[PDB]
């Protein structure tokens, strides 16, 4: 099912394999734009540690960082392409299913339907 | 042109305390129209001996003995380089930045007590709490 | 990922109130969060300590005196973390200078002769005494003070009379500070010990190469240095830092002969001639080997019996015989 | 010929003047030769800091693109009508070789057609019985030329090599250089 | 004589050697400030890294920079060796020359210009002229 | 023609496991061979016995891989590593990579319990 | 050549924090920080150019879409220590006074083909 | 003037250099470090330095605030910050005011500020 | 390659600019590798020079650029600014002169009986094996075969001009010296060519989806400062695909591998350099030989090692 | 006669356009017959091998084919040696990773004919364990790219004569074209004093990387295209 440690071929660190844990997820819809093209691919990054995350340079005041997977980023194809990869390097994974808007109908015609009791709210336009 | 006679001729022209001056700073011998002089000092010739090539027919000379290019004020650096053809006395008031400040040059402090220390312009992200104690 | 070796925890509080915490995993990017003054940096054992401080991020005020000497020593740190400070013994405003900011103070400065400026009285106990001025006048929260070992006020020797007297003046004025008698050190291009056995001429001993002391790796003494640094229950204890088992010096000398597969040569002397050549040759601008340095040539090595360790520190000391091939490997020929 | 020597009098150079130029001509191995010090009068002056140009340069355009009223950039938006990328498959040219082309089709018409091209993408013809079941005149017109030779590996631009011989070449008859044009 | 007599190692890497070349061309002609580029370190008094110094020639770096005799000084020449320049983030490459080796004055710039190296020298000159050396013994 | 280096063996990969052992037998032979030769070459302050326990050490870490390829990866991979040592391509420095322990104490806190890794914010 | 921070004739900074100039910079040499200034103004609280990373390749003055940032003809500027070479605000301001004259040389020269 | 430090020391600093600005004491934003306290965090780095030779520009803030309102006829204001005497565009974006509100309304780009008269 | 990627087109303007900066560069690399491989041999001269003349092209690429190597002047698209107003004069004026500054390291080196004892039959390359080892460039048409880009795959403004090619016929280290000092005459025909035929128009394509607009736009319409500010911040989106495209460049052909995947950062760019070929083919060549003979050798591969490793 | 009469050039009269004429046109527009040429060529050289060629692209001047990785030595013989292809140099050798593949790395050549004029790449595909056979047997030139493939990438080249690492320091593990290597490496290396030599020790930046690539459109950029495709390589539609 899972690669081991020490028959990877890639040559990272064990420490990679052993104690770090990846997310494979679907970009969410950004709320500030309707557009959807990056909701399609299947992101997998790094889960970060707590002390190696960022800390801030006592001279110029930058973000210095010891962890090396903090920028990496893969893209896949596919759910399951992305398993099959975490699987043969031996990351330990957690899958986050997307979340997608309900489908419903949508009529402008609906906006000037007849009340016939009092009215709930006055439309405006 | 490398030839005694114009080393000669140059030595008549500028008079032998500039000649021993040139000697002790530049080595070479030159004889220019004074142009202008900056904030800091220093002085600015042009020649036009045709025996002179191109790029070497505009030269300083410096005010101190412990010289720097640094030192040439701003304005007079891009005139020297041959960025522009008017020196900076020669130009006209609306080609001159306004400035709401004084004007201060400072030229390069480095190997000096007097060199940059860079620092971080902002406070900490994030602030602490400043501990009070309540009675129960 | 790397580790703060030297610190016990992330945060740290200093005797005098200040919350230092550490940031990072502890390589060259990160900082302990502590500054420390190391009195004689550019020298032998200075030059580790150093480097060992500044592995980790602790900001290193260095004080020197001579520009090209010190230049070394900005390698061993990040931007910013090494800094250099001009400093001068007969000059107290430049010691304020050098220890103001400090939570650590730790001075290495003696000098194995005398000088037409300093003499060891100048260089051991005036000096010490004004470092530890400094130390209490800005209430440091940690002061090491560095002897030698046989230090003792009724010595025969100067070197050891100078500097059981810098230690008592040191406990005087600093009640809390932390005191230091290293054996011998040897190491890559030491003073006086090795490199000396291994490109002089002759060795020439007054008394027969007779005198037993443990040396002692430097490497040993300024990781046990780090640590009375990082620790704060070494406040006012006495360090008496040696090696593990005793040598004579014809033993060292029989050992670096077999290691360098060439014989020494030595020459035993009368010692009031070779006091007479001693006194002679401090005629000359570069150091040499002292008349007092003769005399002492007479002391064997003495081990307080109540003196904190390398056992107290969680260390055990390498073996000389071991890195005896490691530290003259240049100068076998073969 | 072209490109040979011009007098050292046509080059933008210092050179020498007075009873010097004379001393120079009789005493250079080629007298025509420039001194490679530029004239300080004509080079590189006005500065580039000076140039009256920069006071009435405007930003270069060409018609019909700056048009103001007749070009929708849709009609000349050439990154958008980029050529797809043509993915040929054994199957597809299986069914190039039974079916023929949309230029010359060979193929029925109705369910017939349809059914064809269904069974061929389906891969009830493999591509051996797709050549072995292919006539003679579909092999050499379709597959070798229409003289039955294969097709020579295609060039964009043909290039067709002159040698340069005689007084316009680079190098005498001697040096193992040839001037090709 | 040290400021007269400036014999640098050549030790070229990359981009900023050519620079380094054109200070030596007739325009600015180091040498007639007494600058020989001297092949051996054994014969060198500056080192000059001009160059991405890379995790592979890092050891031989330090090696040349070991085998020079005293006193030497180094000038760091070029964004790639002085911060690592516009490589500062790969996987083989140093993050700046003193990483390794101590250096006395860093030249900014990709490539500098020849003039600014030639300040650059001028500036190691200047901290060669305000060296105490006897009058540092005197002060023992 | 570009002829292959000292040490040079082409790329094989074995279709059976046995002839690759035969070959992996062969090349950790070498590597003890070799030891003494890597002592003089790289100035080690360490002993020949101790070069010779950290090969041991390297072949005993894939003891247990099963799927052929992988061996015939790591097997390529050795001698590749073999071929680098014994031509004194490698430096002193990488080489000193291969052997982290000989060095000397790190420092007073290496933790080893929740406790001591929870000080250090590494729990 | 090094860079310099400009001002409007009026004194006021030019930089408005847009972070163009940081979103293109090939090294990424440029750290900016910004919030609304005391007076609603959009401004920089922290602008630090690392010039041991730059590669000098003027794309950051081509970016600014106010002239804010240039780089002046200036190349003689050598230090002893690397930590000179961390440019923050003040200083890239310090050399915008300074250097203003000559950056209206080299814009009056050549702004028209920019 | 005097500091005190972590280690409960005192840092004695000269007033003019205390000051944000040449011109202004304070801070103009709230995450902007004071000088007190850039002295206090760095104050390593600035042992033996000359206080005088750091570059201190002036704060722009105070600067705009001296430059008198313009007086505008109608609603909308138009500001580019051009300069008339060079050439090319050295202005920043053309953009429009609208001055009905009551009071004087900033340039966004260039912070002067317009009114309606 | 990006331009063939994104199906644009550069101006006239632009195209000929190019190629007459392209042969500028030429001249440029052949004076620092003919100069350097003398120097290596041992004649000291020629590459002082040769550096003057270097000095004298590196002040028209500082000049329509701002610096002396890294220019960053030609970009997908065109070429980032317009030529300043003095500067066909100059070129044209030193091109009045480079004639006979190449005859004269010419004197120093072509006849030179020393000269030909270190280059002549030293590093020979068949023409067969010139091919199978993949070296083009002069180390290929020192082999006797015609192969040049800039006739073979006409691009840019190399169709609009005049020039020939050298062919050598040993394929040695005489042979290549020979093409490299008669590329010499034919950069600098073509140069002149540029400057007599230098038309007038954009300099960079025209749409500012692609290349940024004038700033006199950018600061007055809100399209221009939209796509100003995208451009900027987020780039052009490549259409996917891929491409190899090569160049005659001074050292031999070379090429890039760039793979696009619609997005604004390239998926994959591998650079064929010509020095690889070259150096990997070394060991063939210099077999045999003596230890002088591979420096000179080494220098007639021209090598630069950032070629090399990338 | 001389260099002080030189005419000044500066004052001669300039040319001067008033208008600029730059038609639109396509580029891809010029590629077109021989585009059609290619397809011609390709279908030919895959009826020559149906055993071999698993398919074939043609983009504008660039055709590629795609093959199994037991096809190479075949194909790259025919294409070497065949009389109507002749192609005799390599140009260069790579790999593409494709993590969403099962076989992550494709293995591109590309190949010149200075005979014809003409070029071709081919394509195969490996993954992390199984190799590919090295083509160094027919081009002399393959050994450098082929190690300088494994050392980037890790793909294997069965039949190469000494395949090790050409630009990696001595010692480095992992392969740093693969997509799931970080940017800046694993290890760093600074001079220790102790040691006295230059040391190796896990990343530690004193600046975090900054991937701005997380401000991509999130518009679709470019669309579908057009498709330059002769009419004699499209099935034609019944009726
Ligand atoms: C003028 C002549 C030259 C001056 C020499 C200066 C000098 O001594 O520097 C040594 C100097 C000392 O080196 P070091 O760095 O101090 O290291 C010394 C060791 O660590 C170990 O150092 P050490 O502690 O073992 O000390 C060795 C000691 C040797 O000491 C002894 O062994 C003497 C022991 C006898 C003591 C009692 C004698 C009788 C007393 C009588 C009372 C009066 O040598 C000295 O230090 C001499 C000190 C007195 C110098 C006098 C100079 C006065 C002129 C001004 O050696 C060098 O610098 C090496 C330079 C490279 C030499 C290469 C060329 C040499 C070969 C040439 C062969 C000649 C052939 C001619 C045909
Ligand atoms: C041309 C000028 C050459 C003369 C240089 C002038 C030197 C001026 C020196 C002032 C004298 C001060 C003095 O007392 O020097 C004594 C000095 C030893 O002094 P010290 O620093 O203590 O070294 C002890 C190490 N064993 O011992 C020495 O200084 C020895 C110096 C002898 C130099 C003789 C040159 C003739
Ligand atoms: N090495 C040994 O075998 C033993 C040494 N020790 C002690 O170890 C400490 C250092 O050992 P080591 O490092 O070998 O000694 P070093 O001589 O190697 O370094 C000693 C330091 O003392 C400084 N120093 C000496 N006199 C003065 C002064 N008057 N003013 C300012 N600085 C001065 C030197 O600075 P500069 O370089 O500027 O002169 C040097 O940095 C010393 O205290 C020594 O007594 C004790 C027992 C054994
Ligand atoms: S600093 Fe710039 S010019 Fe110098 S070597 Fe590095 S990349 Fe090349
Ligand atoms: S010059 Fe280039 S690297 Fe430097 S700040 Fe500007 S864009 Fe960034
Ligand atoms: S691009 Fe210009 S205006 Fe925008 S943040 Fe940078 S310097 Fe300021
Ligand atoms: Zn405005």
């Amino acid at each position: 099912d899972n690669v081991p440690a020490h028959e990877i071929v890639s040559g990272a660190p064990a420490e990679l394999s052993r104690n770090r844990v990846v997310r494979i997820y679907q970009q969410a819809k950004p709320a500030t734009q309707s557009g959807e093209y990056g909701t399609f691919a299947w992101r997998l990054d790094w889960d970060i540690v707590d002390v190696a995350n960022r800390w801030e340079n006592d001279l110029i005041g930058w973000q210095s960082s010891g962890d090396y997977m903090q920028a990496t980023q893969m893209k896949f194809t596919s759910k399951e392409s992305a398993i099959k990869f975490a699987n043969k390097q031996g990351w330990d994974f957690y899958i986050q299913e997307p979340h997608h808007r309900k489908f419903r109908v949508k009529q402008y015609a609906n906006n000037f339907v007849h009340s016939y009791g009092k009215l709930k709210h006055i439309r405006t336009k | 042109s490398s030839s005694l006679y114009r080393v000669l001729r140059n030595a008549w022209e500028v008079g032998p305390r500039s000649y021993w001056k040139q000697l002790n700073s530049i080595g070479d011998t030159k004889s220019g129209r004074l142009v202008g002089t900056d904030i800091y000092g220093n002085k600015f010739y042009e020649t036009d001996h045709q025996d002179e090539i191109h790029l070497r027919t505009r030269y300083v000379e410096y005010k101190e003995k412990d010289y720097d290019m640094s030192q040439v004020e701003p304005g007079w650096h891009f005139w020297l380089g041959y960025g522009v053809d008017t020196a900076p006395c020669n130009t006209p008031k609306e080609k001159l930045p306004i400035r709401a400040y004084p004007y201060k040059f400072q030229p390069n402090y480095t190997g000096t007590p007097g060199a940059f220390v860079t620092y971080n312009t902002l406070k900490p992200k994030i602030s602490a709490w400043e501990p009070v104690t309540k009675q129960r | 990922m790397n580790s703060f070796e030297n610190l016990a925890q992330d945060v740290n509080i200093t005797r005098s109130g200040k919350t230092l915490i550490a940031k990072g995993t502890g390589g060259r990017s990160s900082r302990t969060g502590y500054t420390a003054t190391v009195f004689g940096a550019n020298g032998f054992l200075g030059s580790y300590l150093t480097a060992k401080l500044a592995k980790h991020g602790t900001t290193v005020v260095v004080p020197y005196r001579e520009e090209m000497a010190k230049r070394h020593l900005k390698v061993t740190g990040d931007l910013g973390v090494v800094n250099f400070l001009e400093m001068d013994l007969r000059n107290l405003e430049s010691i304020d200078e050098a220890v103001r900011h400090s939570d650590i103070v730790v001075n290495l400065i003696g000098r194995e002769y005398e000088t037409k400026n300093f003499n060891y009285y100048d260089v051991h106990v005036e000096g010490a005494r004004r470092i530890a001025e400094a130390v209490k006048k800005h209430n440091i929260a940690r002061y090491i003070h560095v002897s030698a070992f046989n230090a003792e006020i009724d010595s025969p020797s100067e070197f050891n009379h100078t500097k059981g007297l810098g230690e008592q003046v040191t406990k005087d004025i600093v009640p809390w500070a932390t005191i230091v008698r290293p054996a011998p050190m040897f190491g890559r291009e030491d003073k006086w010990f090795l490199d000396r056995m291994a490109r002089s001429p002759c060795l020439v001993s007054a008394n027969k190469f007779q005198e037993t002391s443990n040396p002692v790796h430097v490497i040993d003494v300024a990781a046990a240095l780090e640590r009375i640094c990082f620790d704060d229950s070494t406040v006012a204890q006495t360090f008496e830092l040696y090696g593990p088992q005793k040598f004579t010096q014809k033993q060292i000398i029989d050992m670096v002969s077999e290691t360098l597969r060439k014989e020494v040569r030595h020459i035993e002397l009368p010692k009031a001639l070779y006091q007479a050549y001693t006194k002679a040759t401090q005629a000359i601008w570069w150091p040499t080997y002292s008349p007092d340095q003769v005399e002492r040539q007479f002391l064997s090595q003495k081990i307080d019996p109540s003196a904190k360790t390398f056992n107290d520190l969680d260390l055990t000391p390498m073996e000389l015989p071991d890195l005896m091939f490691k530290l003259i490997r240049p100068y076998r020929v073969n | 010929l072209p490109g040979g020597p011009v007098p050292v009098f046509k080059k933008y150079t210092v050179g020498s003047k007075g009873i010097w130029e004379k001393l120079r001509v009789l005493l250079a191995i080629a007298p025509n030769r420039s001194t490679g010090n530029p004239i300080v009068p004509l080079y590189r002056v006005p500065t580039p800091g000076s140039r009256p140009e920069a006071n009435v340069y405007q930003d270069p355009s060409s018609y019909p693109t700056n048009d103001i009223a007749e070009n929708p950039y849709w009609k000349r938006d050439h990154r958008r009508a980029y050529p797809q990328t043509a993915f040929f498959d054994q199957k597809t040219v299986t069914g190039l070789l039974e079916l023929g082309s949309e230029a010359t089709p060979r193929i029925a018409d109705g369910e017939a057609g349809t059914k064809a091209l269904a069974n061929i993408a389906n891969g009830g013809v493999s591509f051996t019985q797709a050549l072995g079941k292919s006539s003679k005149d579909v092999i050499y017109g379709e597959v070798l030329t229409v003289n039955g030779l294969p097709p020579v590996a295609p060039t964009l631009a043909p290039k067709q090599w002159k040698i340069i011989e005689g007084e316009a070449a680079i190098y005498p008859k001697g040096y193992p250089c040839r001037t090709f044009h | 004589a040290r400021q007269g007599s400036f014999w640098p190692v050549t030790f070229g890497l990359a981009c900023c050697a050519v620079e380094m070349m054109h200070v030596s061309a007739p325009r600015y002609d180091q040498d007639r400030l007494g600058i020989i580029f001297r092949a051996s370190p054994r014969q060198s008094d500056i080192m000059i890294v001009a160059g991405t110094l890379t995790n592979k020639m890092a050891p031989v770096l330090r090696q040349v920079y070991d085998q020079m005799p005293e006193p030497r000084w180094v000038i760091s020449m070029g964004s790639c060796a002085n911060g690592g320049g516009y490589y500062h983030f790969s996987y083989s490459v140093v993050r700046g020359c003193d990483r390794i080796v101590p250096v006395d004055v860093y030249v900014p710039g990709c490539p500098p210009t020849s003039e600014a190296l030639m300040y650059g020298v001028f500036q190691l000159q200047r901290k060669m002229r305000n060296t105490k050396i006897t009058r540092m013994w005197y002060r023992k | 023609a570009i002829i292959a280096t000292a040490f040079a063996e082409t790329v094989k990969f074995s279709g059976s496991k046995q002839e690759l052992q035969k070959r992996t037998l062969a090349l950790y032979r070498q590597f003890l061979r070799g030891a003494p030769t890597f002592a003089d070459l790289y100035e080690v302050q360490f002993s020949i016995p101790t070069i010779r326990t950290k090969i041991r050490q390297e072949f005993e870490r894939h003891r247990f891989v099963d799927d052929l390829s992988i061996q015939n990866v790591l097997y390529a991979k050795g001698h590749m590593e073999y071929q680098e040592c014994i031509n004194f391509w490698k430096q002193q420095a990488q080489f000193l990579k291969y052997f982290p322990e000989e060095d000397d104490i790190q420092g007073r806190h290496q933790p080893s319990n929740f406790v001591d890794k929870f000080l250090k914010n590494r729990a | 050549g090094e860079h310099a921070l400009r001002r409007y004739p009026s004194g006021e900074e030019r930089c408005i924090a847009c972070k163009l100039c940081e979103a293109i910079c090939p090294a990424l040499a440029i750290t900016i920080d910004a919030e609304e200034r005391i007076d609603g103004s959009r401004r920089t609280t922290k602008y630090d150019i690392d010039m041991t990373k730059c590669i000098y390749c003027g794309y950051c003055q081509e970016s600014c879409p106010v002239d804010a940032i240039v780089e002046t003809p200036n190349v003689e500027y050598a230090t002893e220590t690397r930590e000179e070479l961390l440019y923050n605000k003040e200083k890239l301001l310090a050399n915008g006074d300074k250097w203003e004259l000559e950056l209206q040389y080299a814009l009056d020269a050549d702004a028209p083909y920019r | 003037k005097s500091i005190i430090s972590y280690n409960g020391n005192t840092i004695e600093i000269p007033e003019e250099y205390t000051k944000q600005a040449p011109n202004r004491d304070s801070t103009w934003a709230p995450a902007q470090a004071s000088k007190t306290e850039i002295y206090k965090n760095n104050m390593v780095r600035f042992e033996q330095k000359d206080l005088s030779k750091q570059p201190m520009p002036y704060a722009g803030i105070e600067l705009i605030a001296q430059q008198p309102v313009r007086f505008v006829h109608g609603n909308t204001a138009v500001c580019d910050g051009a300069n008339h005497n060079g050439p090319g565009a050295q202005g920043h974006p053309k953009i429009f005011i609208n001055v009905d509100a009551p009071g004087s309304h900033a340039c966004q780009y260039c912070g002067t500020r317009y009114e309606k008269e | 390659a990006v331009e063939k990627l994104l199906n644009v087109e550069v101006p006239l303007r632009g195209k000929y600019i190019r190629t007459m900066f392209g042969e500028i560069t030429r001249v440029l690399n052949h004076l620092m590798s003919v100069c350097s491989h003398a120097m290596d041999v041992g004649a000291l001269t020629p590459f002082l020079w040769g550096f003057e003349e270097r000095e004298k092209l590196m002040e028209f690429y500082e000049r329509v650029s701002g610096a002396r190597l890294h220019a960053a002047y030609v970009r997908p698209g065109g070429v980032s600014q317009d030529l300043p107003a003095g500067l066909l004069d100059d070129i044209y004026m030193w091109a009045t002169q480079f004639g006979d500054r190449l005859d004269e390291i010419e004197e120093l080196l072509t006849d030179n009986r020393i000269w030909k004892l270190r280059t002549v039959n030293i590093g020979t390359v068949t023409a067969q094996d010139a091919l199978n080892l993949g070296l083009s460039g002069p180390m290929l048409r020192g082999s006797g075969i015609p192969f040049d880009i800039r006739k073979n795959a006409p691009y840019d403004a190399y169709d609009k001009v005049d020039f020939d090619v050298p062919v050598g016929m040993n394929g040695d280290c005489y042979d290549r010296y020979l093409i490299r000092m008669a590329e010499f005459r034919q950069s600098l025909r073509i140069i002149e060519q540029c400057c007599n035929d230098m038309p007038a128009g954009a300099v960079k394509v025209e749409d500012f989806k692609i290349n940024s607009p004038p700033r006199n736009l950018m600061k007055e319409d809100m399209e221009a400062l939209i796509h100003h500010f995208l451009l900027y911040t987020k780039g052009y989106s490549v259409p996917p695909g891929e491409t190899y495209t090569a160049i005659e460049a001074p050292k031999g052909e070379m090429g890039v591998y760039v793979v696009s995947d619609g997005s604004e950062r390239p998926y994959k760019c591998k650079i064929r350099a010509p020095g690889f070929a070259h150096l990997g083919a070394f060991d063939h060549i210099a077999r045999g030989h003596f230890l002088p003979d591979a420096v000179a050798i080494i220098g007639t591969m021209d090598l630069v090692f950032g070629e090399v490793d990338r | 006669p001389s260099w002080e009469n030189i005419k000044d050039i500066r004052l001669d009269p300039k040319v001067h356009v008033d208008e600029v004429y730059e038609p639109i046109v396509n580029p891809a527009d010029r590629y077109l017959q021989h585009v059609s040429d290619l397809h011609q060529y390709a279908k030919y050289i895959m009826a020559a091998l149906p055993k071999y060629i698993q398919g074939f692209s043609v983009w504008k001047d660039e055709l590629t084919l795609h093959v199994a990785p037991s096809a190479v030595i075949p194909v790259t013989t025919f294409l070497r040696d065949n009389t109507s292809t002749q192609y005799k140099s390599i140009i260069d050798i790579t790999a593409v990773d494709y993590p969403s593949r099962e076989n992550r790395f494709e293995v591109v050549y590309n190949f010149l004919s200075v005979r014809h004029n003409s070029r071709i790449r081919l394509k195969t595909y490996a993954t992390e364990v199984t190799p590919v056979p090295s083509i160094t047997c027919l081009y002399e030139g393959a050994n450098w790219f082929e190690r300088e493939a494994y050392d980037m990438y890790g793909v294997f080249f069965e039949g190469h004569p000494d395949l090790r690492r050409i630009m990696t320091d001595y010692g480095f593990e992992g392969h740093p074209l693969r997509k799931d290597f970080p940017l800046t490496g694993y290890t760093e290396v600074r001079w220790d004093e102790e040691k006295r030599r230059v040391v190796y020790e896990p990343l530690e930046l004193t600046q975090a990387f900054r991937n701005f690539s997380a401000g991509s459109t999130a518009w679709e950029p470019v669309g579908p295209g057009r498709d330059d495709r002769p009419d004699s390589f499209k099935l034609p539609t019944p009726k």
